[PDB]
DNA sequence: CGCGCGCCGCAGACTGTCT
DNA sequence: AGACAGTCTGCGGCGCGA
């Protein structure tokens, strides 16, 4: 409740009061905000790296919005079983490999009683979606093997792990699967789904013969089973938007009302701005230090064009609630001895630091907080 | 053909210990010794009758066959030592060569290249660096003839490989070429299992036939050091007694050398370039090291020449020889998914130490506040934190989208005017000062951000620390922990504060009730429960579970915290030892021609072996020493990396055919104690509780006792197996801590109402009483254990001491039996591995239990194998004392476990990650009593 | 003509030889790209996001669905952008001189009669007040054109042209010229209140900026690229007698490719994987050529590499077993280099440092 | 209990600074 | 030349196993 109207006043959940549990949930939502845009776009980038960049075998796949005769996609994975036969040509037949995919899928959503959505009322859900091909006899092994990693990545970046669960599960066909779920305050709802399909879909768009489907998982060449992984994400920002909210504990005493987003995926790192001194000759070095943080790479809140300064109190709530890990101001006293102040994310405690080698400092707080 | 029982399940037939010495017709004293008290009254029920074909016996007599037995195993051995002991030795040569593979030098420093040492004989060190220790970097040995020398490829810089197959060295040549003793070498030396694991051939799965003597071994077995002994001789470099510190010494080679030879002492590098230093400063100071190398080959020859005669004189029976040659052989077998296990484990490890460590930081960081306003002085928590606080000690309308960018640079070089400003001033404070503003105890927590292993946060801030109980931790009512000398109370064994939070948490002077919250700032507390050894970590996970312990956040933290950290706690101890552990990879042509053709062979895997680099006789009791593998986790769900030795793996076309000794020490006390009771079995009452006992009825061991609280599961077991062994009173009242805690003198005077096991004045014991015969045997100063015979030590041996570490005295009995009994085993498993072509003589080293690495084809005849020794090991324990026959129930073992990986039960799963079938490994299906019909030979079935 | 084959072999463009064809990929009913094309059009993309959004503070990014509510898929991002216009004046404080960029995917119907094309488009909105609106159009298109020319092999081939359509007062196009001809590649369009504050009937004072005071209406600048087009360019400007195709540094998919020559050991394999982990653990992409069967050949690797528009090929031997000295061939030089292993990352980061700032 | 082998946290004493 | 950072280094405390 509380923790909605925090993401709408500071422009992370989307716009216009209409969004609740039900529409965010089924995708309905009228769209994120900027901050909720920076944070799906973080968690994507993490996403590719623990899956698609560190992986030597698990490729880029393109996968069309729509199909030709088309009621575009529910899923990426039609996509990714088209492009198995030219991308085993890229592989040179190495046959346990996969295709990797990020992507907005439609699903129909039905609101039911009045105004009966039928097939309009398009859900739109972004969907991360690896399909593994593996050879028939390792099929299981992999299958654990993707839901420990994943289930790693997603307690990755956790506030609290233990919410994050996962689950065993068949198909009406009989096939393995597992689900992980987030477990939000109302209840666990299903953000990842891994499924053995059993290289039934290849002998079904590819009936004509088997011998061009064979691929190497050594000596001899068999027809793969398909290992689908297919997570949303948008249910996986408003799992870590809640997870870094509080619950909602004795004797707490504090109301910091802060998003303790992890540092890899923060929508934004670091707000710089402007203390008590004169105008000019301080928003040059603003502006040098925004740039050299831009070239490195650090998404940078401005601050320094706001004026009113709320007292100098007021904006650091502002930036908690907006997930920033640090403060820094540019004081007077910089062009004396080139010391600027930091408040950063929790530990409300003033540090003085030189603004030289603050390059440094920041790279080696967001490179080191992926580990530990 | 009979049952042959009298009046106890006896073994049915006797086919090598002959008919003689029926009955000594003193029966009636074992009689109304059983009377007394019950347990005369037994069901007696039968077992199944087994006739079996012995092997042909040589000796013709039992204590004379395996005294056969062990001397045609140890004859070369025993020629090739007395060949190494005479002196004709060299000097060390004046200059090494300096060459890759081995170079021998004879008189006058002359090195010549040569291809393995042809020596029969040797004493071997290798000196190995610590980066990539894994390779052996150098080593000498020397023989009789000459000196010889090993470098590993020094003269040339490359890039190495992990695998470690063709690095270690090779010391055994082609059988086609060997000397007219023939085709057996001994190698001696001061930890030689060390040296064992960087030989060539000694991980090849075919036997070997090379064995290893241990300096450390023989000086244990002969003057040890055992607990406070060892630990005391360390502090003066014991009451009423220190004659044993001058027979006594630590196991390090120095120490060794100056109590046995007595000569100049031996000095260590300083510089330990081994340990502590690059392989670049190694290449420099080649020839130093390898002097002092040299030096220390010198030393444990010279060692093992004054030791070779003392242990042969104090161990008479060949017996042990024989089997201590034999335990230096064990293999351990591995595979590809020992590395998969390994990187398994870490990754686990750092999963669950990441959640704990975040949620820990995650209160650090809370608490951090409660600064500004001083609200930490109010705290009932934090209020003792010093929370130091330390300087740094030093409109205007759009204007358009304007043009010309390209000076942009200038603000940018206005940048580096502040960077200029890192050197005009600055330089009063060079040393980058660490976290100024924030408190000294969150100061405390973080790393260094010079570290190059820095991690943001508080990220030194783990479990059992004097901060984290502060952060959440409560107990009852009463809030705080001083700990400023004791801690808040509670454990096993026992031995401004503002009052206004005492009054708001409410929920000489005195205290109306003992527990609830604490009173005045005064840390004597009334001294209330263990006061100093109070953790508050680990044992009060199962007290935590009700209202007396509840943790801040929430009630699941606490309890989550101290499940994780019991989880992760055996491989915080153990990941060191356990991911530093050697393993060679066999190459293609290595492996032998079976596993290649044998099906389920993986191609493109790695198959190896782990020696375990075990000390033959580290204890004082003889029995074999290692940190990992002999002590190690059994696999269990919650903790992680339990599953340790499910990994140790036999190749393709080929088992572990294995088996465990049913109470082997508490069997050994009861048989000792009949023995020196009467010349039947049965006569003890602990023998008859051990021997034909259930816990069904009264005749188990831990049943028939008081159990005042009344469990027979624990309460009643841990009881017997401490009054065995300490028999301490304290013990006795940890019985009144677990349950009925009231009425002290009560329990005193239950504890000494309690007769049984116990003996009085009226001095030796009387009625149940085993211990006599520990107590003779402790008091005695010849070879002391009854069987075979082995003198404790010089160093514990009466005269030494009067009475002073007798606990240590006594248990020596009993420990050194069970390691006689191993050494029987290993000498019977090779007598009939050796005399039956059963191939596979390789044995894993376990303390009361025997693996033998073993092909498929002879799975069950080798099992086989192993209960004939099983029976005539125990004819043995019978053939000495006065016991003629053996009880049918111990006569053979339980089950033999026939599997394809090393557990402690063939149909358990470790489940420690919960995912038991990524490795491929079924069950086993152990086989008792049904191996029987079968023959030992070859060709049957 | 062969770049149409050589994208298709060297997995570019994914689809049959004939299938492909040249006008279906202009417009977006084509099969889609290659692993190789995806790549190339994510560092498009992302190079696209660090010039027009992070380094102009103003820019904010903006979430428009793939489809209408009510009474539809998409056309064009300007009027999902324009929904959010309101909301995102709050976070700006209400200053008028401000944007809102998205790179996403926009259908059109091409004349199944009429099938259904997708292509990606990055569209930026940005509002200003009317009197600076022309001025901030030719900032935006010199900006434009400056960001289309930086990676262009033939900066020459990308011109611009004035439009002067009779719904906006003024607009630029810019062009590239393909061997056929020139194709449109991005639009600059200049609109007033026109469909603004028809999305927002009634009182004009809730969608006012203020600018100097006085809250003047806001103009809105729409400019929309088309990034399949833009690698479809880039892809014919790298062409131009060996089957090079010199894709720029910052915009080749695959930087460096690793390799073996001959194979003593498998030690060759560890080294490889641990270069592979150092390199991607640094942000530089790596093919593994390595791990292949048996080294068909050398010379063909090159030309493959080449015709990948890999700008670097590492080749691993023996003597890297002895010092860190490693084959190094420029895609562009065609010259080779014994080079230590230590000194790869290092130098490819400065390498890409260097093109990216000429 | 009686031993075997490990680890990790905290108060004191050297240098090793530095201004 | 007179205060405070690093290392060891000695204490107490785990844990774990036949």
């Amino acid at each position: 409740a509380l923790l909605e109207i925090c993401q709408r006043r500071h422009f992370l959940s989307g716009s216009k009061q209409q969004l609740s549990r039900d529409s965010l949930l089924s995708g309905c939502h009228p769209g994120f905000g900027p901050l909720g845009v920076e944070l799906r776009k973080n968690l994507a980038a993490e996403w590719w790296t623990s899956v698609v960049v560190f992986r030597e075998q698990v490729f880029p796949v393109d996968a069309l919005h729509h199909k030709p005769g088309g009621k575009l996609r529910e899923n990426l994975l039609h996509g990714a079983l088209e492009h198995y036969v030219n991308c085993l040509d890229l592989v040179n037949k190495r046959l346990p490999y996969g295709l990797a995919q990020i992507g907005v899928c439609f699903h129909p959503v039905f609101d039911t009683k009045q105004i009966r959505n039928g097939v309009k009322s398009i859900g739109e859900k972004t969907e991360a979606s690896l399909v593994w091909f593996t050879p028939p006899r390792t099929s299981n092994q992999w299958l654990d093997f993707w839901l420990r990693h994943r289930l790693q990545w997603w307690r990755k970046f956790a506030m609290s792990p233990s919410n994050f669960s996962s689950s065993d599960c068949q198909d009406e066909e009989g096939r393995k699967g597992n689900k992980l779920y987030y477990n939000f305050p109302w209840g666990k709802e299903l953000i990842e789904t891994l499924w053995n399909l059993g290289d039934h879909e290849l002998l079904h768009m590819y009936p004509g013969n088997v011998s061009k489907l064979h691929g190497r998982d050594g000596r001899k060449n068999v027809v793969p089973c398909v290992l689908s992984v297919n997570g949303d994400l948008d249910r996986g920002m408003l799992a870590y938007l809640y997870d870094s909210f509080q619950l909602t504990t004795r004797k707490k005493n504090l109301h910091r009302k802060v998003l303790k987003l992890h540092p890899c995926l923060a929508p934004i790192k670091v707000a710089l701005d402007v203390g008590r001194g004169p105008t000019l000759e301080l928003r040059q070095v603003c502006q040098g230090l925004f740039n050299e943080l831009l070239e490195n790479g650090i998404s940078v809140w401005p601050g320094y064009l706001e004026t009113m300064q709320s007292s100098l109190e007021q904006l650091y709530s502002k930036y908690d609630e907006m997930s920033i890990l640090f403060t820094v101001l540019v004081t007077e006293t910089t062009l004396e001895n080139g010391l600027i102040h930091l408040r950063s994310r929790d530990t409300t405690m003033k540090e003085m630091m030189h603004i030289s080698k603050l390059k440094d400092f920041l790279i080696k707080y967001i490179s080191s907080a992926k580990n530990v | 053909l009979d049952i042959q029982m009298l009046s106890r399940g006896l073994h049915e037939q006797i086919f090598g210990q002959g008919g003689e010495m029926p009955g000594e017709a003193a029966v009636r004293r074992s009689v109304e010794h059983l009377q007394k008290h019950g347990l005369w009254g037994q069901p007696a029920v039968p077992l199944p009758d087994v006739e079996l074909r012995l092997p042909p016996l040589y000796g013709d007599n039992l204590d004379q066959h395996f005294r056969l037995l062990a001397q045609k195993q140890s004859l070369p051995y025993l020629e090739a030592a007395n060949l190494l002991l005479q002196a004709q030795l060299p000097p060390k040569p004046p200059a090494w060569a300096w060459a890759e593979g081995w170079t021998r030098y004879g008189p006058e420093g002359e090195a010549v290249p040569v291809a393995i040492p042809e020596e029969r004989a040797l004493v071997f060190d290798v000196e190995v660096c610590l980066a990539e220790g894994t390779c052996p970097t150098l080593a000498v040995a020397i023989s009789p003839s000459a000196w010889y020398s090993w470098c590993s490829q020094r003269l040339v810089e490359e890039r190495y490989s992990w695998t470690s197959q063709l690095s270690p060295a090779d010391l055994i040549p082609l059988e086609v070429p060997t000397g007219a003793d023939w085709q057996e070498q001994l190698v001696v030396g001061h930890n030689v299992s060390f040296d064992r694991a960087h030989i060539r051939e000694q991980y090849l799965i075919q036997g070997s036939r090379m064995r290893f003597l241990d300096t450390m071994s023989m000086h244990m077995a002969i003057s040890g050091l055992s607990s406070f002994q060892r630990s005391l001789w360390i502090a003066a470099k014991a009451i009423s007694s220190w004659d044993w510190l001058d027979i006594s010494s630590v196991n390090s080679l120095a120490e060794v050398h100056r109590l046995y030879v007595g000569g100049p002492p031996l000095e260590k590098e300083p510089r330990e370039l081994f340990v502590k230093g690059t392989m670049k400063d190694i290449r420099e100071n080649f020839q130093d090291l390898m002097q002092y190398c040299a030096q220390d080959v010198w030393a444990t020859h010279e060692v093992f020449q004054q030791q070779l005669p003392l242990f042969l004189e104090r161990c008479p029976h060949p017996v042990t020889l024989a089997g201590m040659l034999e335990m230096g052989v064990s293999y351990l077998p591995v595979n590809q998914n020992w590395e998969r296990y390994l990187a398994e484990a870490q990754g686990t490890y750092e999963e669950l130490q990441r959640e704990m460590k975040k949620s820990l930081m995650d209160l650090a960081n809370d608490a951090c506040q409660l600064l500004s306003g001083e609200r930490y002085k109010e705290d009932p928590w934090l209020w003792d934190l010093e929370w130091d606080l330390q300087e740094f000690k030093q409109d205007q309308e759009d204007l358009g989208p304007c043009s010309e960018e390209e000076e942009f640079q200038q603000d940018v070089m206005a940048r580096a005017c502040l960077q200029k400003l890192k050197g005009t001033t600055e330089l009063l404070p060079k040393r980058p000062q660490h976290l100024p503003g924030h408190p000294g105890w969150y100061r405390k927590l973080c790393p260094r951000l010079d570290d190059p292993a820095w991690t943001p946060g508080p990220s030194l801030l783990s479990l059992q620390m004097r901060v984290t109980p502060k952060l959440m931790a409560l107990t009852w009512d009463g809030f705080p922990l001083h700990y400023s000398e004791r801690h808040g109370w509670g454990y096993l064994v026992p031995g401004v504060c503002p009052y206004r939070a005492i009054e708001s948490l409410y929920r000489p002077y005195n205290d109306v009730d003992i527990p609830g919250c604490w009173f005045f700032k005064l840390p004597h507390k009334d001294g209330n429960s263990c006061n100093v050894g109070s953790p508050f970590a680990k044992d009060f996970l199962p007290k935590m579970e009700d209202g007396t312990l509840q943790a801040g956040p929430g009630g699941a933290s606490g309890p989550r915290a101290l499940e994780i950290n019991k989880m992760i706690s055996f491989w915080r101890n153990a990941h060191k030892r356990i991911s530093s552990q050697m393993v060679v990879w066999l190459p293609r042509s290595a492996l032998p021609r079976a596993v290649i053709r044998h099906p389920d062979y993986d191609e493109e895997g790695l198959y190896g072996a782990i020696l375990p680099q075990v000390v033959t006789a580290g204890t004082i009791t003889r029995r074999a020493v290692e940190p990992t593998w002999l002590t190690a986790s059994n696999a269990r769900p919650d903790r992680v990396g339990s599953e340790l030795k499910a990994m140790v793996q036999a190749p393709p076309g080929y088992t572990l055919v294995g088996a465990d000794v049913d109470s082997q020490e508490l069997w050994i006390a009861a048989v000792l104690g009949d023995a020196h009771f009467a010349g039947m079995h049965g006569c003890t009452a602990f023998g008859w509780m051990t021997l034909q006992g259930r816990k069904s009825r009264g005749t188990d061991l831990h049943s028939k006792t008081a159990t005042t609280v009344g469990i027979s599961r624990e309460h009643a077991k841990i009881f017997n197996y401490g009054r065995i062994y300490g028999a301490g009173q304290p013990f006795a009242e940890r019985l009144l801590m677990q349950f009925n805690h009231r009425l002290t003198q009560q329990e005193a005077a239950e504890k000494a109402q309690q007769m049984y096991a116990a003996t009085k004045g009226l001095k030796g014991g009387t009625e149940s009483e085993m211990f006599n015969k520990l107590e003779s045997i402790a008091t005695s100063d010849i070879p002391r254990t009854p069987v075979l015979g082995c003198c404790i030590s010089r160093a514990l041996e009466p005269s030494a001491v009067q009475e002073e570490f007798m606990t240590s005295r006594v248990n020596w009995v009993v420990q050194s039996s069970a390691v006689d009994y191993l050494h029987l085993m290993l000498v019977a498993m090779k007598w009939l591995f050796e005399e039956f072509a059963i191939d596979g003589r390789f044995c894993i080293s376990i303390h009361d239990e025997v693996r033998y690495l073993v092909r498929e084809e002879d799975r069950y005849r080798a099992a086989l194998a192993l209960q004939i020794t099983n029976l005539l090991t125990r004819c043995m324990f019978a053939y000495k004392l006065g016991l003629n026959d053996l009880p049918q129930s111990v006569a053979f073992f339980s089950a033999v476990d026939i599997d394809r990986c090393l557990r402690k039960e063939v149909t358990m799963d470790c489940k420690t990650p919960s995912n038991p079938t990524g490795m491929e490994r079924r069950y086993g299906i152990p086989q008792g009593e049904a191996l029987d019909i079968y023959q030992i030979i070859e060709l049957t079935k």
